[PDB]
RNA sequence: AAUUGAAGAGUUUGAUCAUGGCUCAGAUUGAACGCUGGCGGCAGGCCUAACACAUGCAAGUCGAACGGUAACAGGAAGAAGCUUGCUUCUUUGCUGACGAGUGGCGGACGGGUGAGUAAUGUCUGGGAAACUGCCUGAUGGAGGGGGAUAACUACUGGAAACGGUAGCUAAUACCGCAUAACGUCGCAAGACCAAAGAGGGGGACCUUCGGGCCUCUUGCCAUCGGAUGUGCCCAGAUGGGAUUAGCUAGUAGGUGGGGUAACGGCUCACCUAGGCGACGAUCCCUAGCUGGUCUGAGAGGAUGACCAGCCACACUGGAACUGAGACACGGUCCAGACUCCUACGGGAGGCAGCAGUGGGGAAUAUUGCACAAUGGGCGCAAGCCUGAUGCAGCCAUGCCGCGUGUAUGAAGAAGGCCUUCGGGUUGUAAAGUACUUUCAGCGGGGAGGAAGGGAGUAAAGUUAAUACCUUUGCUCAUUGACGUUACCCGCAGAAGAAGCACCGGCUAACUCCGUGCCAGCAGCCGCGGUAAUACGGAGGGUGCAAGCGUUAAUCGGAAUUACUGGGCGUAAAGCGCACGCAGGCGGUUUGUUAAGUCAGAUGUGAAAUCCCCGGGCUCAACCUGGGAACUGCAUCUGAUACUGGCAA
């Protein structure tokens, strides 16, 4: 509403889209390593890890996820993986 | 504010002289005093023990021309004060300013004596206080602004100040028209003829 | 940022601050963390005006804390020692 | 420790999930008469053993369970 | 020194004592109304409809992040107005600046209101599993690339709101890439993650004269910190009702995945069959909580405006997005209720911000001034913004101060009133005479709230440096909305300034006349039918006094819910009787326990308030320094008589 700051409204929908596709992506990556594990496979449960893994470090830096959320998903996926991978 | 109206009614309602015509005549008569305050003024009130307890501070309360409200509070003031509560009233009665002008005798009756407070032509350690109820204290020094000094009234004033008993706890010049406030007035200057715990009980219930 | 700065509890024309520590997007007199002095602008020739805790005070402002253009101003005038 | 309560169990029947009673005696405050207020608490006991009527030495800790945050300490007495 | 402080009266009776309700004196109020009304200081001001709202204003700022010029300003090779230095327009962003635009920071603060909430709340006290913009401590970073787009230009659709297409461009927007530890994952080995530049001044040197380069300043990335803020969990306390007694399927717990900044039935799947409740669950009704406020000797009772803290809400219901923070008061989306604009196709908006309006009501103010101060946002700065705030206006709403005059004045006038006609009274009152002039009026003078910032200059911290910057002095010119400021001086004339309730008893204050169970009064008792101190008028008086009364309202007295502090034979009151679960209480001795109980220590109990001693406004209200007090809570350590547990 006419107040300098419609711009701002503007502004957080540019933001809103950025994030909205890596957000994405980066859980599309996430999932990835979740299908192998179901799955079975040891080798393509790795291989997603350590591509998940610096898209998660990544973004947190940037700052859409924030540091602790990264290291769960590398925990838990570790964790999962070798339980018999 | 001010009571105003006629001042010896006063006195012969309350059964007593109370100084407000103050000047140059003495033990009244020359008004009437005591047998008709009004058109039953004679006829005698078996009055109760309200009655009594009503008058005297209404008593001093026309000596001092106070109206209930400060004398309220007076009387307030002095129950929190600490020691004897009927006393703290009186003693902070006499510190008042107006009060102390006339008593060093710079104004014939208190009235007088605070119409000078009221038209700063007196003045506490050195500077103007034009406000009857200013609290005098121990040192204190009042003296009539030259402006208006050694002016009708206050010579006259001044004068038959020597009349009376003159005080003790102060110390009036005539010449340079000051005057000292030595000390809070004791219990035994003043009174006889006013009761305190009668005004005590009053405002006690 | 927490910010040393003069709340004002004086009274209509005559003003009289109580100098305070707090949370710098408080309101001016609200919240504070704690009292460290009072400066009253009127104080007058007589005695006292502006007694400020000096010891407390440069040590949030080393524990952090930052300073009115006009509290600042009461320290050198305060002098600080003497 | 930090700080410690003790009470007999009342609930064992429940895998972990131990409740313990802990009366205390206050002044009624407004009638003097001392009374009896109890509370009850749901504690964490591993290895479920501390048993019905069981007291029981109890400590407080982070959040278990919605309802949970306490532990147990120790056990005292049995076969009450 | 600092809670060292408690009263009773009227009224059942012919009368009495008791029982008992009603009533009164008191204090208090965000008050209203009737009458009246002079001035000032501080304060207070929609208690009702969380009813609905016209209009202005309440959040912007930065050109020292960026392309930039459209405004108005200088200036400029140069084209000239021409009265040869005064200067006109073409233009050029060249720079002082600056509309619009990108960008950063702020729009989560300040301010409003208590609708909802009896517990995602509050208060007291504690705990473990977390994040935390700006500010700050430390230690290193700060490489090298890429593709974009608004503005803009062209065409172009709409009444408007606001758009479409196509180009085209900068950065501190954006994305790779390198780099990668004292960070994250991992027992390890290993693996993996970032960024941004902008400005000030400056010796050679030289440059495509734009700069390199030197130099500081500032911004940027990472890690661990602090500080503040915030999230979470525990216990106790925080209203009423049984004419509500049972409640509960994510319900209670466990295991694993997921999830969050974090612990967690937070979510899920499976397993267990749990969980809550008569110490009051569930259900119903009411409600923001606190510090405190009023009252009371206290204990209590009542209460939660103004000030401060916490919470909650922002037209109603719902949702998230952005972001350090929001599920956002003047942000977005959906639905709804409602209103406004429209060229009829379509658009827009939410005062419980300030002021103002309609409405409701017994009743609650100006569509003001200013950023001078304090404080907040942005900025290197100067500044800009700020209905926060400082102030002004309105209302006797209250509190406090002051005034409306001071003296003098008698056979005491007149008039009124009463009178047994002798006199009495109004009454020193008036008149008269002297006197004073606060306040309001008029005129002159004139503090403080002002600190700081601006030029200079000086010295110092720096560096190639005497630049710059920062620092600290010096001078110089300055900055107040309030404002006809406070306060001071002169001026004139007592001149402009008293009203309201009451007078039978309780209860201070009495007569006449009118009236005649009428008119009328009435807090309670009760007054009125011919002498009415009770009606109404009068004269007199008492009480208050710029207020006075009436009404409303809380506590008081009310020991009239009695814990302090009461009762039940005949006044209200023992269940018609018994048995007995729960519950309460329980003889006596020793040991042990140490929960109650007691002791000490420590932390905590925000400030304000209250109180004590002070200090500041002419006093006072008001402002303020410092104590005292917060009678509470919690941890630890003790003591063991009494109570509780245990044992015999
Ligand atoms: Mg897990
Ligand atoms: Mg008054
Ligand atoms: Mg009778
Ligand atoms: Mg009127
Ligand atoms: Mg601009
Ligand atoms: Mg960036
Ligand atoms: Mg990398
Ligand atoms: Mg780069
Ligand atoms: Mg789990
Ligand atoms: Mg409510
Ligand atoms: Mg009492
Ligand atoms: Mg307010
Ligand atoms: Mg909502
Ligand atoms: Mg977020
Ligand atoms: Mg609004
Ligand atoms: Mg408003
Ligand atoms: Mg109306
Ligand atoms: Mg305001
Ligand atoms: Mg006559
Ligand atoms: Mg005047
Ligand atoms: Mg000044
Ligand atoms: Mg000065
Ligand atoms: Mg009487
Ligand atoms: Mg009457
Ligand atoms: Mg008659
Ligand atoms: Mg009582
Ligand atoms: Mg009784
Ligand atoms: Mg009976
Ligand atoms: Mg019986
Ligand atoms: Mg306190
Ligand atoms: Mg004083
Ligand atoms: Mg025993």
């Amino acid at each position: 509403n006419i107040k300098s700051a419609k711009k701002r409204a503007i502004q957080s929908e540019k933001a809103r889209k950025h994030n909205a596709s890596r957000r994405s992506m980066m859980r599309t990556f996430i999932k990835k390593v979740y299908a192998a594990i179901e799955a079975g496979d040891k080798a393509a449960a790795q291989k997603a890890f350590n591509e998940m893994q610096p898209i998660v470090d990544r973004q947190a830096a940037k700052g859409l996820i924030h540091k602790n959320k990264a290291a769960r998903h590398k925990a838990n996926l570790t964790a999962q993986i070798n339980k018999l991978a | 504010a001010r009571y105003l109206g006629p001042k010896l009614k006063l006195s012969r309602r309350e059964g007593t002289d109370l100084f407000l015509k103050s000047g140059v005549r003495a033990i009244d008569t020359k008004c009437k005093i005591e047998q008709a305050p009004g058109q039953h003024g004679a006829r005698k009130p078996r009055l109760s023990d309200y009655g009594v307890q009503l008058r005297e501070k209404q008593k001093v309360r026309r000596i001092y021309g106070v109206l209930e409200r400060q004398f309220r509070n007076y009387y307030k003031e002095a129950a929190r004060l600490k020691g004897n509560t009927g006393e703290n009233l009186l003693a902070l009665l006499e510190g008042r300013l107006d009060n102390v002008v006339y008593r060093m005798g710079f104004g014939a009756t208190r009235a007088e004596a605070r119409q000078l407070v009221s038209h700063k032509a007196i003045m506490v350690n050195g500077r103007v206080v034009n406000i009857a109820s200013y609290q005098v204290s121990p040192n204190d020094v009042v003296s009539i602004r030259e402006k208006a000094k050694k002016q009708s009234r206050v010579k006259a004033a001044l004068e038959l100040a020597e009349q009376r008993e003159k005080p003790t706890w102060l110390e009036v010049d005539a010449g340079k028209m000051e005057g000292t406030f030595k000390r809070k007035p004791e219990r035994s200057d003043l009174s006889a003829d006013i009761n305190e715990h009668l005004i005590v009980e009053l405002y006690s219930k | 940022m927490v910010t040393i700065r003069l709340a004002r509890h004086g009274a209509k024309k005559r003003p009289f601050y109580q100098v305070v520590v707090a949370d710098s997007r408080n309101a001016r007199n609200g919240r504070f963390i704690e009292r460290v002095g009072f400066f009253n602008p009127i104080a007058s020739e007589k005695e006292e005006g502006t007694r400020l805790d000096l010891d407390r005070i440069a040590h949030w402002v080393g524990q952090g804390a930052t300073i009115s253009d006009r509290v600042a101003a009461l320290i050198k005038e305060v002098n600080k020692a003497a | 420790k930090i700080r410690t309560l003790q009470g007999r169990v009342v609930s064992d029947k429940m895998e972990k999930s131990i409740v313990v009673a802990i009366e205390r005696f206050v002044k009624h405050p407004i009638y003097g008469k001392f009374i009896k207020r109890t509370t009850k608490l749901h504690v964490h006991d591993e290895n479920n053993e501390c048993g019905i009527g069981d007291v029981v030495e109890i400590r407080e800790c982070r959040p278990l369970s919605k309802t949970k945050s306490w532990t147990l300490v120790r056990v005292v007495e049995k076969a009450v």
